[PDB]
RNA sequence: AUAUAACGGAAGGUACGCCGGGGAAGGUCAGAUAAUAUUGGGAGUUCUAAUCCUCGGAUUGUAUCACUCCGGCUCAUUACUCCCUUGUUAUUGAACAAGAU
RNA sequence: UUCGUUGACUGUGUUUACCACGGGGAAUUAGAACAGAAUAUCAAGAAAAA
RNA sequence: GUUACUAAACAGGCCAGGCCGACAAGAAAAAAAAAAAAAAAAAAA
């Protein structure tokens, strides 16, 4: 038989009731739409004249100094690119149709009943894994809430990630089964 | 790319016109025999299917015949229940729109007499089947042997130089000449 | 057909070979404004369409029509 | 029991649909002529039908499309067409010009041609074109007598009837 | 080779193919690497060369061989490209040649040939021996054209399910100077030249998409509108 | 569906003149 | 498992006015043409499922992480993006004004957004994400550092800290490996576009040799064989010569009888642009 | 707003009938079909042609089926070696007799 | 952008493609003018020495 | 200069006569990405 993807609700049940109960309903759009000060009428106001003048002054001065300094990463990053094109113009063209792959390049799929091997990036060159125990032991404290937080919505978003890696027989189901279900 | 037994093609059951047969647009060649036909006509599907078993029945299961042409043309009949004018009838019977020059069957074994030329071709299943279909047919064979291998022409040669041999002889006895 | 090279090679600047139409374009000015005049070689035949082409190119000399328009 | 169509008498369709050129090569126009009739109800499979109707022409210079994506003239002139080599299409032009005689040796100005893009196009329009607006040209025997009455009254009428007086031209220049 | 000299005699400036045809003698025009020139042939002659085989319609060597016609002072080598023969008679209408000139690829489907067939262990067996390609295309750029190909089907034993003689067995037949080769699209290991297999045994392969039902025609080389519909089976 | 004009000729050459059949201006 | 014996997905139902139902609204021509215009479908009318758990709250929680990461981390991946697509070869530091003499632009970006008149608030509220393509696409690539770790972050559960410090040196880093990481060749879709299309490299003319070392004259000589200079000239140009005759049949002849000769259709459509890589000069 | 979708906008019988006007067993065609042979097949102890049945194609032909004002009696005329009668001694699966083509 | 808006206007001018006529109505022009009201879009921003 | 109109037969068949005050009119603007992977939300603006 073919089978179609699906995900049941049994393997899921977490976020189905995490996003059920009204409290982390209303936790969760607050966060979303924070702050929730009201903006109907005139005189909402969440600032202060003084307050948004010191924060423009702040916000002006900290682009301003972004763009000096990144500017020079920005000419560096162009002449890199010009070098680049210019060395895969200057290969022959028996080797073009490999220089053009990109790294996540694999052949197509068979849906049967240069590409030595599967690209993966190794976990330790990723930012955060590099830099991880530094940059904890330097956040704030609302950083770190801000973290916790951003943890646990990244794992009620994906409860199985581990359990679709061990187990992913478990999320295919036939036409026949899988077609027949209301929404 | 290896031998193969192709599926017929199918008949098509819709409704067309009667038509005009085109004409072939050169001639067909097929190594071994083939018959071939000679004036235009539509041969129907149970004509090829009497000719196919005939020249099977000669030929022996032994050898193999190839279909060259399919009854596929619908035509359609009336009725005689129903009245002029009340449409076109229903399709009666299919038929192959064969043109002057195409070939309806053929063998693909070609003549292993190569040396023996004067051993014109067995069209024997060929002469059972033609006197029933509706088309005049003319009987080919054609084997790939060129003139420039015949073995006639060398045996020809043969003869000559041995001719010339012998009155060359014959002159030296009587020596009449120098 | 079999041609010789040579065959497209124009010997004036205002006769020129398009060889999308395969005709001889013939550049002049009327009125004030630059024209062009082409000569097919699916009307003329392979010669006499630059033939006819360079007849017209000094039909425009003689009438003065080869002269850029000046404001 | 057989179903008669229809479209069978006496219930046939009256009017045809005509699609196609309305106007020669080389014909003078004025702005509203149709130069093609076209219709925008499309075959359910167009590429494997093989009548002349199916495949429309495409505007150019000085053309519109209509709502019913007839190709209709914007200016005084005279018809050309060209062969988009590209697209395979046809495309209708309008050189513009006033009203004059047409001369042999003018015609070549309308030849059918080929071109690749719509800028070749344009500028062999551009260069088969007798003259500018700007600065205008000597007309050869231009008309001068008044045009034509309308359909209703007359569909005969007479053009330059030598007995009715001079006018001006003074609307083929637009 | 298998060249053949010919003499011919002009096509005059006001005749017409059916003239020269009725003339007893067949139009033919020599074209390609110089000037367009006509010529008539004897019709019996060059029939003899088309229909060289006593029961046979046009023979692949025409096609194949070297043409040295004769015309006034002239000499055209050439081959025939375009043959419009009839269907039926063996009658030759029109004939177009392509002069061949040496240094230039020309693309000659030359002829097969099996004349021992009498010496097949395969045939001698009671199987059915095939002559699958009556020509294998190649490109000649010697000043002579390769001869018909011989296959050898002397060591054509039967093994189930077929046995094959193929393009790469043949490749020791071309010139030793290397004026002639196989068309480079062909992959002389799998392209067969002969076959010896069992008959009622083959296995069943449906007809090719490529298929066009010849009874689905127009007198205009076009199909027919009915091809186009979806319960077409064909 | 368009008509081919028809371009060799059976007999002489086609000639069309004004009127109907009669002895006329020769 | 991962090797399964997948099924094609039911292509989804695209809406229509309920209108013209005798005309064919499916021409193959491509939009906008003059006569050949395209009917539309609106909106309102494209059939969607209701919203559940399924396609709204996942949205939300995806909504959710990208208001922790902060909006500022995507305006800033979207201006890297367009800055870098236009930016691909050494160009002279640009000031924003005409007077500053010390402050740089940061990219052509600046050039981009000054002759678009581009909006301001229109770069805030497509970095707010209020389409489901959008958010769709946040889920897969939303990691600061996408362009050189593509999708591999998607599920990482200390990812916003990229967001929070990946800065200065780490994103020239981001940059750099993005560059070689990315695609360089010919798209092939169907589907319409309307933006600059991305670079397709260029490919040189001449192809490489093999040589190998001969003994008997001590020197480097080909390996492939001789042939005649006009097989060599066939194998390497192409056909040579204007016309040629079709390729020979690679396959038995048929038993039955085809019309090959005849076309596929009537009337062939247009010719089709060549869309490969253009050659180098 | 309105009915015109018959979309330039719905009772029947007459063999009691009447008036005005106009007329379908042929002539023609040849699908089935008839005659002649012929091809393939099946019967005939054995045997394709003593003889019988059937199929396809060919030529010829119109018994049956698909342009007027039934049957019998009386009188008939013409074609077909045709139902009996002829070819001693064609062929025969012809002893003879009675028969068959 | 998650962007406006209601020209899906009020009138003067008998000229125009098509053509039995009617329904300029398979669905033609800026009749390029004129008298009112409305909606959207401006342009410019040049010059960085030794 | 210039080749284009054109479906007659109780011929071989088609018909849903309808939608929209606007993500359906619509200024400006924007708009759909090879292979593979992740996700299993029918998703370009
Ligand atoms: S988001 Fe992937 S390493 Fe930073």
């Amino acid at each position: 038989t073919r089978y179609l993807p699906f995900v049941p609700t049994s393997l899921v049940h977490e976020t189905t009731s995490f996003l059920h109960d009204a409290t982390k309903l209303r936790a969760l759009l607050a966060l979303i739409f924070s702050p929730c000060k009201p903006e109907a009428s005139v005189a909402d106001e969440l600032a202060s004249p003084a307050a948004r003048l010191e924060f423009q002054q702040e916000k002006e001065r900290y682009h301003a100094i972004r763009d000096q300094h990144t500017d020079c990463y920005r000419r560096h990053e162009s002449a890199a690119a010009a070098s680049m094109w210019r060395a895969i113009e200057a290969l022959p063209s028996d080797l073009y149709e490999e220089a053009v792959q990109s790294v996540t390049f694999a052949p197509p799929y068979e849906n049967e009943p240069f590409y030595h091997e599967r690209f993966a990036f190794p976990r330790a060159l990723m930012f955060h894994e590099m830099y991880g125990e530094q940059i904890f032991q330097s956040l704030s404290q609302l950083e770190r809430r801000k973290l916790q937080v951003f943890m646990n919505l990244m794992h009620v978003r994906y409860p199985h990630a581990e359990l679709k890696r061990d187990k992913p027989a478990l999320f295919w189901l036939p036409e026949r089964q899988v077609l027949s279900r209301q929404r | 790319m290896p031998p193969f037994r192709f599926k017929a093609p199918q008949e098509v059951r819709i409704k067309v016109p009667i038509g005009r047969i085109p004409p072939a647009v050169g001639p067909e060649i097929r190594l071994g025999k083939s018959i071939v036909a000679v004036a235009p006509h539509r041969v129907t599907a149970e004509q090829l299917e009497d000719a196919r078993r005939v020249l099977r029945r000669v030929l022996g299961r032994s050898k193999e015949v190839h279909q060259n042409v399919h009854a596929t043309y619908a035509v359609t009949r009336k009725p005689e229940g129903t009245k002029m004018g009340q449409g076109k009838g229903s399709i009666d019977r299919f038929v192959a729109r064969v043109p002057a020059g195409r070939i309806l069957f053929h063998i693909p074994q070609i003549n292993p007499f190569h040396p023996f030329p004067e051993v014109e071709p067995n069209f024997a299943a060929f002469k059972a089947i033609a006197p029933r279909l509706p088309v005049p047919v003319v009987f080919r064979e054609q084997n790939n042997f060129f003139q420039m291998h015949s073995v006639k022409d060398l045996i020809r040669k043969r003869q000559a130089e041995e001719r010339e041999n012998r009155e060359k002889t014959a002159r030296d006895k009587l020596g009449g000449f120098h | 057909v079999s041609i010789h090279p040579s065959y497209f090679e124009s010997p004036h600047p205002f006769v020129i070979w398009e060889p999308l139409n395969e005709a001889w374009e013939v550049y002049f000015y009327e009125n004030l404004k630059k024209s062009a005049k082409p000569f097919p070689v699916k009307k003329f035949g392979i010669a006499r369409a630059k033939r006819e082409a360079l007849l017209f190119l000094e039909q425009m000399k003689l009438e003065g029509k080869l002269e850029k328009p000046t404001f | 029991s057989y179903r008669r169509p229809s479209r069978a008498s006496p219930t046939g369709q009256a009017r045809k649909p005509h699609v196609g050129v309305r106007r020669l090569a080389a014909e003078y126009v004025w702005p509203g002529v149709v130069l093609v009739k076209q219709r925008k109800v499309i075959a359910f499979n167009v590429e494997t039908k093989r009548r002349n109707r199916h495949f429309k022409l495409y505007p150019g210079e000085n053309v519109k499309v209509s709502k019913v994506t007839n190709l209709v003239a914007l200016c005084h002139g005279r018809v050309k067409f060209t062969h988009d080599v590209s697209r395979d299409v046809l495309v209708v032009n309008v050189l513009p010009e006033r009203r004059e005689e047409l001369l042999r040796e003018d015609l070549w100005r309308y030849r059918t041609e080929h071109v690749r893009s719509m800028e070749e196009n344009r500028h062999i329009c551009f260069l088969r074109r007798k003259a500018v607006r700007m600065f205008g040209k000597e007309l050869v025997n231009p008309p001068t007598k008044p045009p034509l009455r309308p359909f209703y009254f007359t569909k005969y009428d007479s053009w330059e009837n030598p007995a009715l007086p001079d006018v001006p031209q003074l609307d083929d220049d637009m | 080779s298998s060249a053949v000299d010919v003499a011919c005699k002009p096509w005059k400036r006001f005749v017409r193919k059916e003239d020269i045809q009725r003339a007893g003698y067949v139009p033919c025009i020599v074209e390609k690497y110089g000037i367009e020139r006509r010529l008539a042939i004897h019709r019996d002659t060059l029939e003899a060369l088309a229909f060289d085989e006593q029961h046979g319609h046009l023979s692949y060597l025409f096609q194949a061989r070297l043409f040295r016609l004769r015309i006034g002072n002239w000499i055209e080598e050439c081959i025939p490209t375009f043959v419009q023969a009839d269907p039926v008679a063996r009658r030759l209408y029109f004939v177009k040649f392509e002069r061949h000139v040496a240094g230039k690829i020309s693309e000659v489907d030359i002829p097969t040939t099996m004349v021992g067939l009498l010496a097949c262990p395969a045939y001698q067996r009671g199987y059915h021996v095939e002559l699958v390609m009556p020509t294998i295309r190649c490109q000649c750029v010697g000043a002579e054209i390769p001869p018909p190909f011989f296959v050898d089907v002397s060591r054509l034993h039967y093994s189930p399910p077929y046995t094959a003689i193929t393009l790469q067995d043949l490749q020791h037949l071309l010139p030793a100077d290397g004026s002639a080769r196989f068309h480079p699209s062909y992959d002389a290991a799998t392209q067969e030249v002969a076959w010896a297999y069992e008959v009622g045994s083959l296995p069943d392969a449906p007809l090719p998409a490529d298929y066009v039902d010849p009874n689905f025609v127009d007198r205009k080389g076009q199909k027919m509108d009915v091809c186009f519909r979806n319960h077409f089976p064909n | 569906l368009q008509i081919y004009p028809q371009r060799r000729v059976i007999g002489h050459r086609i000639e069309i003149f004004r009127g109907k059949h009669r002895r006329r201006r020769m | 498992p991962f090797k399964i014996f997948k099924a094609s997905p039911p292509p989804a139902p695209t809406g229509r006015k309920p209108t013209g139902y005798r005309g064919n609204h499916w021409h193959k021509k491509v939009l906008y043409d003059p006569v050949y215009p395209t009917t539309k479908v609106p909106a309102a009318l494209v059939p969607r499922y209701p919203i559940d758990w399924r396609n709204g709250g996942r949205a939300l929680l995806i909504a959710a992480l990208s208001k922790l990461e902060g909006a500022s981390a995507l305006q800033r991946r979207i201006f890297l993006r367009e800055n870098s697509r236009e930016s691909q070869v050494p160009q002279t530091p640009l000031s924003p004004f005409q007077t500053g003499s010390s402050a740089s632009g940061g990219g052509a970006y600046l050039v981009s957004s000054l002759g678009r008149k581009r909006s301001y608030v229109g770069r805030i509220a497509v970095s707010l994400m209020p389409r489901h393509r959008q958010i769709a696409d946040y889920q897969r690539v939303g990691g600061f550092c996408s362009p050189r770790c593509f999708s591999e972050c998607s599920k990482e559960l200390r990812r916003c800290l990229c967001a929070w410090r990946c800065t200065g040196f780490h994103e020239h880093v981001v940059q750099m490996d993005g560059m070689l990481g990315e695609y360089k060749g010919e798209v092939k879709t169907e589907k319409p576009l309307f933006s600059v299309l991305r670079r397709q490299a260029r490919r040189n003319a001449d192809p490489s040799e093999g040589v190998a070392f001969c003994a008997e004259s001590a020197k480097f000589k080909s390996v492939r064989r001789a042939q005649h200079p006009a097989f060599e000239a066939f194998d390497r140009q192409g056909p040579d010569g204007p016309s040629q005759k079709p390729a020979p049949r690679k396959e038995p002849p048929l038993p039955f009888y085809s019309a090959s000769h005849v076309p596929n259709v009537p009337r062939p459509p247009p010719p089709q642009p060549y869309t490969g890589p253009l050659k180098v000069r």
